[PDB]
């Protein structure tokens, strides 16, 4: 969560791209970097989704096939689990460490030989389900009259398809991996990407990092201060702290500074208005 | 009065390698490349080590394991070989350089077993310097008796002659190099 802009653009670049771009002190080249990443991040705060409580750009939480949140569950029989396996470990001994480092080498065989020679391929079934959880993506946006899916989630439903298919050593992606990745993939947007204002998914969270509520909001706040300032239109110039008492004193929501200024943006950038310091001047 | 037996033996069949090799259709290969080095600017003749390899196993294994001592060498048969042909000046020197190597070694398999055996390798370029002229074969004047000395061949320290073939002239120290018959080659670190 805490890594510069720097770290960022790279990182981006490494993630579209899977190369990697130098030319300093006469050394001009390009390196192979296709990498798998796993990342560890922090802010917790259930009024607001992941991405509106972290730090990071939706450029960056966009490419991950799947993201999770752990949280304590304020659940007494979790805490009662919890100590009793800590009790467990307390007492941990040879008796199952030998039995764990065995399975663990296992698994390590197990990786190793189906990595070496395993390699999922589509079936018409696969194909069936991958085009519907497709669909059922669009349709979900649908109601709403807007885009609730893209060709990158339907990526992370293969490659999730394909890994199960190799988990189970089949060279057949099937119905099987399908179902069991769109199980994961709604779970992940159930968790990740639900606004907890409506509970219901937003996929415009994962795509703009804010909830739609947020963008009404400001677009409201925007067309009051351009009503405010048209009210008082006879005057070229009015004062900055005047027009936030104003908003302030009409609005129910206890408008801040940054939103006050971010509408008065907006309605720069539509040509309305030039913020000359403390003074708001109508174009 | 000595003389490398070795040597001299692969300097005669390189000669007879370079003027008998006739292609897959039937003109002698290396002969129609040979005609660029009358060009100024050219100096290198590149040969096909698989070419090498199909006149005789014993002349290719022979130049792989005792190339170092045995490079001096070729170079005169390629001399001989272009000033038969045609007219170039003939204070011009010609250089030999073999690729289609069938093997490769890691850079930390190369170790002090193959100093001087030929070898071929791959790597990332880091850094390069500057060209310079680098002596090759000095010319010396001897100022006390004016006698000249030709054909000083250097090693890794600038070396010359001391005392002259006059045996009057008693000098150690008054010798003066010709810049002008002196010959140079190119040289490049990276
Ligand atoms: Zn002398």
């Amino acid at each position: 969560d805490k890594m510069n802009e720097s770290t960022r653009s790279v990182l981006h670049e490494v993630m579209e791209q899977q190369t990697l771009s130098i030319a300093k002190a006469g050394i001009i080249c390009q390196l192979n970097a296709r990498t798998s990443v796993l990342a560890a991040a922090n802010p917790w705060n259930p009024k607001k989704t992941t991405i509106e409580n972290i730090q990071l750009p939706h450029t960056l939480l966009s490419r991950f096939d799947l993201i999770f949140l752990l949280l304590d569950p304020q659940d007494e029989a979790y805490d009662r689990r919890l100590a009793h396996h800590l009790v467990a470990l307390y007492y941990q001994s040879e008796e199952q460490a030998e039995e764990e480092l065995l399975d663990m080498a296992v698994l390590k065989d197990y990786i190793a030989y189906a990595h070496s020679t395993i390699m999922p391929r589509l079936s018409e079934e696969a194909s069936q389900a991958l085009i519907e959880a497709y669909v059922d993506m669009r349709k979900i946006g649908s109601s709403r009259g807007m885009v609730s899916a893209y060709p990158r989630q339907l990526e992370s439903l293969i490659r999730l398809a394909e890994a199960h298919a190799k988990v189970r050593l089949s060279n057949k992606v099937e119905a099987i991996d399908v179902e069991e990745a769109k199980r994961l993939h709604r779970e992940a947007l159930k968790q990740s990407a639900t606004d907890p204002r409506t509970g219901i998914v937003d996929i415009s969270i994962l795509t703009t990092g804010m909830s739609a509520t947020s963008r009404k909001r400001k677009e409201e706040l925007a067309e009051a201060l351009k009503k405010l300032i048209l009210s008082k239109g006879k005057t070229p110039a009015l004062k900055y702290q005047q027009l936030f008492e104003d908003i302030r004193g009409q609005s129910d929501i206890a408008i801040t500074k940054d939103m006050f200024e971010e509408a008065l943006r907006a309605l720069a950038d539509d040509d309305f208005l030039t913020v000359t310091g403390k003074t708001v001047r109508l174009l | 009065e000595v003389r490398d037996e070795v040597a001299e033996k692969c300097q005669k069949l390189f000669l007879d390698f370079l003027e008998e090799f006739q292609s897959s259709d039937g003109e002698i290969k290396y002969l129609q490349l040979a005609e660029e080095l009358i060009r100024p600017e050219r100096n290198t003749l590149v040969v096909s080590f698989v070419d090498l390899e199909q006149f005789n196993q014993q002349l290719s294994t022979t130049i792989q394991e005792e190339f170092y001592r045995v490079y001096p060498y070729l170079c005169r048969a390629l001399k001989t070989f272009v000033k038969d042909r045609k007219e170039i000046p003939l204070a011009k020197d010609f250089y030999v350089a073999f690729q289609d190597l069938p093997t490769r070694h890691k850079i930390r398999e190369l170790t002090s077993s193959r100093i001087g055996l030929l070898t071929r390798i791959s790597g990332q370029v880091v850094r390069t310097h500057p060209v310079h002229p680098e002596l090759v074969s000095g010319t010396f004047l001897c100022l006390d008796c004016q006698t000249v000395i030709r054909d000083v061949e250097q090693q890794f320290k600038y070396t010359q002659p001391n005392i002259c073939r006059n045996p009057v002239c008693a000098n150690r120290r008054r010798f003066l190099l010709d810049t002008n018959k002196s010959r140079f080659v190119d040289f490049q670190k990276v």
